């Protein structure tokens, strides 16, 4: 696969192993 | 004794399939199951 001046980056709710348990 | 909690979320329940190369599933009972949907 291929900031901190008030740019919030959320994470989402469903990570990468809830995708893989899913 | 009620308060908010932090816990790790649950996908769903556990259910592990016994596999057999010799058995099958067939249902013998039936529910009419009405869903709804609501689309604008």
């Amino acid at each position: 696969v291929t900031k901190f001046n008030g740019l919030t980056v959320l994470p989402p709710l469903l990570t990468d192993e809830m995708i893989a348990q899913y | 004794s009620q308060s908010i909690i932090a816990y790790t979320m649950s996908l769903g329940a556990e259910n592990s399939v016994a596999y057999s190369n010799n058995s099958i599933a067939i249902p013998t009972n039936f529910t009419i199951s009405v869903t709804t949907e609501i689309l604008p």
